[PDB]
């Protein structure tokens, strides 16, 4: 449905993002992912109303790149988050309905990575890990228990694996598993799923 | 010293000036014959490091009306955008064909906006410095109109406008006939176009187009132009 | 009403039905529920009769400007994107409109699914309708990228027939198209009642 | 420059790719003739050289001038002591 | 001197209190084509000359169908005339929508006048330099009016615009009594003759330039164009 | 918009020599007789007559715009032009616009008059439906009275037998007896071909057996 | 508050030839159980062999009609050239698509003759939309009359053995027969029947009266 | 629950002699789901002046930034310091504009003026009316209870060390009142020679 | 109306005589048993010849009254001499109509000019402008209707009219309402404007109650 999980290792960030591609009331295709890569330093995931997500995402991409070229500099991802939050804060008040939840996953060049969670009441927070949607219920107990501050790289991959097996086990939804992304300072890679 | 003035003669100043600007541009030629309209132009060239391949000055407004323009070339770029849209709007509204003439009127309304006075609603301080030869084919057959920078339209079957116009029009008379072959014409056009030139006759400074009912608006290609040269 | 589209070896097969209206049983068809955007592109009516008629025609004018000014063909991807924005304006004024815009461009065969929220997702099999679910079972069995043209026309054809029992605002006749790189060719219209 | 930088981005969103060079040029040109033809404005009067590539390896040099026109050249030189 | 001063003020007043702008406007009417207006007051005719700039052209119209009971001839530049004509057609349209009445052409003419006059009475507006002979078949018969770009509205039983207007006027006064309240045929002959007076008269009569337009008791707006005038010649 | 002080029952007909109109004189505020003996009669020009029913406040408002129409132009503004067919159309447009704002009026009006050779009797409503018919009645009168009037006015030779006033007089008595949200007094006005005439304050006449059977007081 | 919707519509029938058309209508106009007027058609002659009818409410019907007529006049002024049927067909729709906010509506039909020497009839929905017809009944009584009308006039259903081609005369007999029958099945049909017969000579009107009870 | 309650929160300030104290909660969850036990809702503007805000978190962030804009520019133009009083007013004017809209916030001001050497506290209401506080100040949803405790626990003379015990226990009592599990609290102890900040140890679930 | 509503009896009339008009009205406004407003005037000079009786809701009426005064003040200085008739009536109407249904005013405007004599106009809630022979207003009218029907007096004396209004109003307040206190009156003549005041204990035991005025 709508679900997004994240974990920040001290060397990369793995995120689980939603998939669809023919979803009405049936499953026949799932391949498309409601995420846009904000650049190559920041990546953004989102869930909410389906039309509003694309409309919101594109405006924010357009602006961030202008500032990059104009300054000839790059903003910190933290800097970006308050900016995004400020725009969404207006909207809520207005007649137009952007009230979507966003996850800004960012890597800081000489400050290390940072993970931001945005709510539909507009609230920006940093967490070493959090999650949202239906996914979150199952995942967060594992994350609390198995994770210990500054765990290895190798350990994360195993931990993410456990989630898929829980989701399978307990049984929820009707489409299978998640799409996982890796965000690093070597750019963005992909963690294949069964 | 207003340019919002009517003038003591009562013949507005600005319109007269435009004709002079036009005498400075190239030569553009039109003969409409019994069946088909031909428009021929000089797009010129000057240096060898230039690409006039890029350049043009004869445009198709649509696939059944075209126009050749002459004068302060930047203005004509504005002029066409308005026209082209307006034609297209009539297709949304009735999905039907517009007359060459209806299109020409619409653009002439827009010719009067100069000034900030109260005879014209302001947007511009001055008019478009260009004349256009508006061609088309419809049920009233192939026709040609001369759009006069004086914001008015006159109908024509043969016309030259350009620096050379005074001579050209004289030359145009002997060769014109109420009935003459389309292909024959193209050769006749070529002769006047040759006469005006000082620079070489090549297919890289002159451009032909015609409209015929059997094949729509067609721009004539290089290979085709080279063949026309061979005949005369 | 069920209309469906699927991608395969070369091109797209676009199929829909139509029928005369009165709120009762008939077999004569009326008009089209496919909109000819351009001689290249097809767009399906899967929203309100008027909404489609007006809005598709408008998108179509923009294509004719764009082609004339820039001197090129328009991209099917571009055309979806242009439609979506406009669809988004109309949001918060009710109304329905959904379509599938199908194309075979230089950049590929492309089907974009468009709805009435202004969500726009690109795909390769879509069935939209009420009957879409039923049609889908039939499509799915036959689904391959290794399918030949004759057979595809039948795949679709049978798929519609199944829809006729299920919904009474399906049936009457099915119109079929195969889209090539010099325009669409109609496979023609086949009466539902036959076999 | 600014007008161009937003404009590329307007296009980047719609066309989903970057456009041709010529197209960028046409916009800037349009404002300049627009400022002459309209009341109560005048153009900057600057001339530029516009150059780039697109997906193709064809190289592009287009020339812009404040006579409100644009054109292609193989080579070009502009400014003091041009001859 | 001060010719430029008097152009620069559209609020002009001189020691003799003249307004030059009007003067300029009058010279512009005389620059136009030749047109006559005639009425019996049960039929009205206008012979109008439509001319062509050169050999390979064909004549431009100066008879405008404003309505299916009212009409004009223009004498002066084509471009301004188009603008005025839209306003008057729309004024006829609302009369039809709201009131469903034709409306006196007399009443109409007077209204148009004001809206022009008031911008001469302030900054902006150059003269429009077209004069008109306005005809129409109303409730009390046909009526004829001369509208000027001086907004000088006058009803006349016949009038003329074009260089050497006076010539034809004098003939109209002479033949005036012969016009009476009959014969279609007669009015046109006198017009053809009269029109000859307006021209330099070195130019011989031609069927391609002339154009004849009638409105009358059971008539509405009809134009005889080119060759079509030969039957009635 | 919403009723305040209201009037009901305006009856009218066309006849050979004219049109005849009759209306009671009442301003009720639900059932309290705020005004007794109040006009409803607007002469329009001198050759056309408007009888109005509905809200009385709204009526006053309309009278003035009508008033402006003839105090303007070189000649009188309802003189040479403005025929009753025109005056009818002009009125209909005015309802139409209000209804389009959905900030409506609340009257039903009869425009009656003579043209120049032909009787003019035309209807306008809050709905805004416009018609000409030889017989009209408003309000309560529209339901009850109008079939009694219709027997006479759907048979065209029988119309021709008499000047109508008597049918009108008779109907109005039946109307007063059955309804007591109506008042005993009425005014009757006749627009003839060249002239206009108002008969002032009448009260219903006392019938023979009908008076025994049914009275008009509560 | 006050209504933003009132019914008033009648019933009409449009029959398409292949060089003629007839559009026939009752004069009876009613709403519910009280009778608005015992007269007036909703079919009108627009002119030039275009016949039009707007069923839905009288207030809307007059207004559209008047308004169209100016767009045609203006057009001819703008350069000599006239709207074809199809042109008119698009023009009505734009008006309706505007009116989708407006809360009153009508069900419009246009008929006339082409220069293909045959009839065209186009029919609109009360939101916009158009379709190509062969035959259309509009109004209240339409739904009941039409299958039978379709079969008797048509013979294009999957439930008839043969075809016959139309005749004018034959079309006239069928039309009267349908209306006389309609009347004792509605209180929206009755009184009189106004027939607009469309030919290439010009427009003719015929009237016949019907029953009432 | 309310338009201020989705993440709850309470804030206390108590005055001492020659010192003042401001204590607050921290916690941010999303509705009733606790994600983190942190979120400052008190900010200071200059060392000694403290401002505690208690709306919805969303609102709080926006309001704190507004007060920064105004104050900085004001400070610049007059070219000399702002007073505590001046901050109070400013808040009122801002409070008045938000009254039509759904941004409702309760501020509390605390600080001890050290260019005048007097203690200063105030509370302000979410309809914009300023009410100058004395000796104790309350804010949060728990207020009715909180008020009860503040009337009881206080004693007229206080030393920072006594003041510390008073707030701590107040804070301890206060966290049991939350249904939103607002666990974690900070104390700032202010003197016109020193500030102490203390995070306190408390229940954990 | 804005935020009141009156649910008690009101009783006002202006009665015409030869010399002019005499106005009477009750004092005090009430909403319920609790006293909304104590003994007060609504017999208002907005001119020296022109007075009004205010009824309905207090806030609305007060606002209307000053607004007319402004207009008539400008009008008086330049045209000179104001008559009541067309001229006062319309200015009050327009407002009642415009402000429409957020307006509760029942006004009897009564005036005396030597220009056409005294006049009486009555603003109902619709804002109809009616010339009346004499008028009774308020909700308490319902109590007085019967008295006036019974008595059938005619012929006016300043003294005769004073008794007439005194019994009618007195009774009206007695049966229902919670309005009472003082009844105040103005007889307006060429002499000037004479003010009468009658205490609530001096105002019972009257009779007489004209209906034909001649």
């Amino acid at each position: 449905m709508e679900y997004l999980i994240g974990i920040q290792g001290p060397d990369y960030v793995l995120v689980a993002s939603d998939r669809v591609a023919a979803s009405n009331i049936v499953q026949m295709k799932d391949d498309h992912d409601k995420m846009f890569k904000m650049s190559e330093k920041i990546l953004l995931l989102c869930v909410g109303e389906a039309g509003d997500t694309v409309q919101f995402a594109e405006y924010i991409q357009k602006n961030v790149q202008l500032y990059k070229m104009r300054n000839g500099y790059e903003l910190s991802p933290t800097a970006a988050a308050n900016f995004t939050r400020r725009n969404l804060a207006d909207c809520l008040r207005s007649r137009t309905p952007y009230h979507v939840n966003l996850l800004l996953a960012g890597y800081d060049e000489h400050e290390g990575p940072a993970l931001y969670y945005m709510d539909y009441l507009a609230a920006l927070a940093k967490a070493p890990f959090a999650a949202h949607g239906y996914g979150a219920f199952l995942t967060l107990s594992i994350l609390d228990r198995y994770y210990t501050p500054t765990i290895s790289r190798e350990r994360a991959v195993e931990l993410l694996r456990k989630c898929l097996e829980e989701l399978q086990k307990r049984f929820i939804l009707n489409l299978p598993t998640f799409s996982v992304r890796i965000i690093d300072k070597n750019g963005i890679h992909d963690l294949d799923n069964i | 010293r207003g340019v919002n003035t009517f003038s003591p003669e009562g013949r507005l100043f600005q319109v007269e000036y435009a004709i002079e600007a036009i005498k400075l541009g190239s030569t553009a030629i039109g003969i409409q014959t019994s069946e088909g309209v031909c428009l021929a132009v000089e797009k010129r060239i000057t240096s060898p490091l230039m690409e006039p391949s890029s350049i043009e000055k004869i445009v198709e407004i649509d696939a059944h009306i075209g126009c050749a323009m002459s004068g302060l070339i930047a203005d004509a770029k504005t002029l066409i955008d308005k026209a082209r849209v307006e034609t297209q709007n009539h297709w949304f509204t009735y999905n039907e064909t517009m007359t060459v003439e209806s299109v020409t009127q619409a653009v002439s309304n827009l010719a009067l906006q100069f000034g900030e006075e109260d005879a014209d609603p302001g947007a511009m301080s001055r008019p478009f410095g260009v004349a256009l030869l508006f061609g088309g084919v419809d049920e009233k057959g192939p026709q040609l109109f001369h759009m006069d920078p004086s914001g008015t339209f006159v109908q024509c079957d043969a016309r030259a406008i350009g620096s050379a116009s005074e001579g050209a029009q004289s030359s145009l008379q002997e060769v014109y006939h109420k009935s003459m072959t389309l292909k024959e014409a193209i050769k006749s056009s070529l002769i006047i176009l040759k006469q005006v030139m000082e620079e070489k006759l090549n297919a890289t400074n002159i451009e032909l187009a015609t409209v015929q009912p059997g094949q729509n608006f067609h721009m004539f290609t290089k290979e085709e132009l080279e063949e026309v040269i061979k005949d005369i | 009403t069920t209309t469906l589209a699927f991608k395969f070896r070369h091109g797209v097969i676009v199929a829909a039905d139509s029928r005369a209206t009165a709120g009762a049983y008939i077999a004569s068809q009326t008009v089209k529920k496919v909109i000819e955007i351009n001689p290249y592109l097809l767009g399906t009516m899967a929203g309100g009769a008027a909404d489609c008629s007006f809005w598709e025609r408008l998108l179509a004018r923009q294509c004719r400007i764009y082609e004339l000014r820039n001197k090129e063909r328009i991209s099917v991807a571009a055309a979806s994107k242009l439609l979506a924005n406009m669809v988004y304006q109309y949001k918060g004024m009710g109304l329905s409109m959904g379509t599938m815009i199908c194309g075979w461009d230089k950049r590929g065969p492309g089907l974009y699914y468009v709805d009435s929220e202004g969500n726009r997702i690109s795909g390769a099999t879509f069935s939209v309708g009420s009957g879409s679910v039923y049609a889908y079972g039939v499509m799915d069995r036959g689904y391959s990228y290794d399918l030949e043209v004759e057979q595809a026309y039948d795949l679709a054809r049978r798929a519609i027939y199944q829809a006729t029992y299920r919904d009474a605002y399906s049936g009457g006749a099915v119109n079929l198209y195969h889209v090539r790189e010099d325009g669409w060719i109609r496979v023609s219209s086949d009466n539902v009642a036959d076999l | 420059i600014n007008r161009a930088r937003v404009e590329c981005q307007s296009h980047r969103l719609t066309v989903e790719d970057p456009v041709t060079v010529e197209y960028i040029t046409r916009y800037i040109a349009s404002l300049k003739q627009r400022y002459t033809q309209s009341n109560g404005r005048r153009p900057f009067g600057i001339s530029a050289l516009i150059v780039g590539f697109d997906f193709d390896g064809t190289p592009r040099l287009y020339q812009t001038d404040p006579s409100g026109t644009y054109h292609a050249w193989k080579a070009n030189a502009i400014g003091r002591g041009a001859k | 001197m001060f010719r430029n001063q008097y152009d620069n003020d559209v609020t002009v007043w001189s020691p003799q209190g003249r307004i030059h702008q009007i003067e300029y406007a009058m010279e512009a009417v005389k620059q136009g084509s030749a047109t006559v207006g005639l009425k019996s007051k049960t039929h009205a005719v206008l012979v109008a000359l439509k001319r062509a700039q050169s050999e390979l052209a064909a004549h431009q119209k100066k008879i405008l169908h404003v309505d299916n009971h009212i009409g004009i001839s223009i004498a002066g530049l084509t471009a301004d005339a188009r603008l005025l004509c839209n306003f008057m057609r729309q004024e006829c349209l609302d009369s039809r929508f709201v009131f469903d009445r034709p409306l006196p052409v007399s009443r109409l003419v007077s209204l148009i006048g004001s809206k022009t006059q008031i911008p001469t009475q302030r900054y902006g507006r150059r003269p429009y330099g077209v004069g008109l002979l306005i005809a129409g078949y109303d409730d009390m018969g046909p009526h004829i009016f001369q509208t000027c770009p001086s907004a000088n509205y006058f009803d006349c039983r016949a009038m003329s615009i074009g260089a050497r207007s006076q010539s034809a006027r004098t003939y109209l006064e002479r033949h005036m009594s012969e016009f009476m309240e009959c014969n279609l045929n007669e009015l046109v002959k006198h017009g053809l003759r009269a029109l000859r007076e307006t021209l330099p008269a070195e130019q011989d009569l031609t069927t391609k330039n002339v154009s004849i337009g009638i409105v009358g008791k059971d008539l509405e707006f009809t134009i005889y164009d080119d060759d079509d005038v030969s039957p009635f010649l | 918009q919403n009723p305040m002080v209201t009037g009901t029952s305006v009856l009218g007909v066309k006849f050979e020599g004219g049109v005849v109109i009759a209306a009671d004189m009442l301003g009720s505020y639900g059932s309290l007789a705020r005004f007794r003996n109040i006009s409803r009669i607007m002469r329009v020009n001198n050759s056309t007559m408007l009888g109005a029913s509905g809200d009385y406040a709204d009526f006053q408002y309309l009278k003035q715009v009508l008033g402006q129409m003839v105090i303007d132009e070189e000649l009188l503004g309802d003189g040479h032009s403005y025929s009753p067919r025109a005056i009818h159309s002009w009125l209909t447009r005015a309802m139409y616009s209000r209804r389009s704002k959905m900030n409506p009026l609340w009257n039903t009006m009869v425009i009656g008059g003579y043209a120049d050779g032909e009787s003019f009797l035309g209807y306008v409503d809050m709905l805004g439906v416009a018609y000409e018919a030889p017989s009209l009645a408003t309000g309560y009168g529209a339901y009850l009275a109008q079939p009694l009037l219709r027997e006479v006015l759907e048979k065209q030779p029988v119309l021709s037998q008499t000047e109508a006033r008597d049918l009108v007089e008779r109907c109005m008595r039946v109307l007063y007896y059955r309804d007591a949200r109506s008042y005993n007094r009425f005014q009757i006005a006749t627009v003839t071909e060249k002239g206009v005439e108002i008969e002032g304050p009448l009260s219903t006449e006392t019938n023979w057996d009908i008076a025994h059977m049914i009275s008009g007081f509560e | 508050r006050f209504s933003p919707y009132v019914f008033n519509g009648g019933t009409i029938l449009a029959i398409a030839g292949e060089d003629f058309a007839i559009v026939a209508s009752d004069t009876r106009l009613s709403e519910g159980f009280s009778i608005h007027t015992r007269d007036s058609p909703k079919c009108y002659k627009l002119t030039d062999k275009t016949v039009i009818g707007c069923s839905g409410f009288h207030g809307d019907c007059l207004t559209l009609t008047k308004i169209i007529e100016a767009r045609l006049k203006m057009y001819k002024h703008s350069n000599n050239k006239a709207m074809t049927t199809g042109a008119i067909a698009a023009m009505l729709s734009t008006i309706l698509y505007s009116r989708r906010f407006f809360p009153y509506y009508v069900y419009n039909i246009i008929g006339g003759l082409d220069e293909e020497g045959k009839g065209a009839v186009y029919s609109f929905d009360p939101v916009g939309s158009y379709q190509r017809d062969s035959f259309k009944a509009g109004g209240s009584a339409s739904a009941m009359l039409q299958p039978l009308l379709d079969n008797q006039v048509g013979f294009k259903n999957m439930q008839n053995v043969e075809h016959v081609p139309l005749s004018l005369d034959r079309a006239m007999r069928l039309v009267k027969d349908v209306f006389i029958s309609a009347a004792e099945r509605d209180v929206y049909t009755g009184d009189a029947l106004r027939i607009c017969i469309v030919t290439k000579e010009g427009i003719r009107e015929e009237t016949v009266s019907l029953r009432k009870d | 629950m309310s338009i201020m309650s989705y993440n709850g929160g309470a804030v206390m300030a108590m005055k001492g002699k020659n010192c003042v104290a401001i204590a607050a909660d921290r916690r941010f969850g999303i509705q009733a789901q606790m994600v983190t036990t942190d979120f400052q809702k008190i900010f200071p503007m200059g060392d000694r002046l403290y401002i505690g805000l208690a709306g919805l978190a969303t609102d709080v962030q926006t309001v704190a930034q507004r007060l920064k804009f105004r104050l900085n520019l004001y400070e610049l133009k007059e070219g000399r310091q702002i007073k505590p009083y001046t901050l109070m007013s400013m808040v009122a004017n801002l409070l008045y504009e938000k009254r039509f809209g759904p941004y409702y916030t309760e501020p509390v001001i605390a600080g001890l003026d050290p260019k005048t050497f007097k203690p200063f506290i105030c509370s302000l209401d979410l309809i914009g009316c300023p009410m100058v506080t004395d000796d104790f100040v309350v804010s949060g949803t728990c207020a009715e209870q909180m008020y009860g405790m503040c009337e009881s626990l206080w004693e007229p003379n206080m030393d920072p060390d006594h003041l510390f015990e008073t707030i701590s226990q107040a804070m301890l009592n206060a966290v049991d009142r939350d249904a939103v599990s607002g666990m974690g609290v900070i104390v700032h102890i202010i003197e016109k020679d020193k500030i102490t900040t203390r995070t306190l140890k408390a229940r954990m679930d | 109306w804005e935020s009141r509503e009156v649910s008690t009896g009101t009783t006002i009339m202006a009665v015409q005589f030869d010399g002019g008009v005499v106005l009477g009205a009750d004092s005090r406004t009430t909403t319920g048993s609790y006293i909304a407003n104590r003994v007060t005037d609504k017999l208002t000079p907005i001119h020296d010849r022109i007075f009004c009786c205010r009824s309905g809701s207090a806030a609305d009426t007060q606002a209307v009254a000053d607004a007319v005064t402004y207009q008539l003040g400008f009008h008086s200085i330049e045209l000179n001499e104001p008559p009541l008739v067309h001229t006062a009536a319309s200015l009050f109407k327009e407002m009642c109509y415009r402000y429409r249904e957020d307006l509760m005013a029942g006004i009897i405007i009564a005036g005396w000019d030597p220009q056409e004599g005294g006049q009486v106009y009555s603003v109902p809630m619709g804002g109809m402008m009616v010339r009346q022979s004499f008028a009774i207003g308020g909700s308490g009218s319902s109590y007085i209707y019967g008295y006036v029907d019974a008595t059938y007096r005619e012929g006016m004396t300043k003294e005769e009219c004073l008794q007439f209004t005194a019994n009618a109003l007195a009774l009206a307040m007695e049966r229902d309402g919670s309005s009472g206190g003082v009844i105040r009156l103005a007889a307006i003549a060429e002499s000037g404007v004479e003010r009468q005041v009658l205490l609530g204990d001096q105002i019972p035991k009257f009779a007489v109650a004209t209906l034909p005025p001649a």
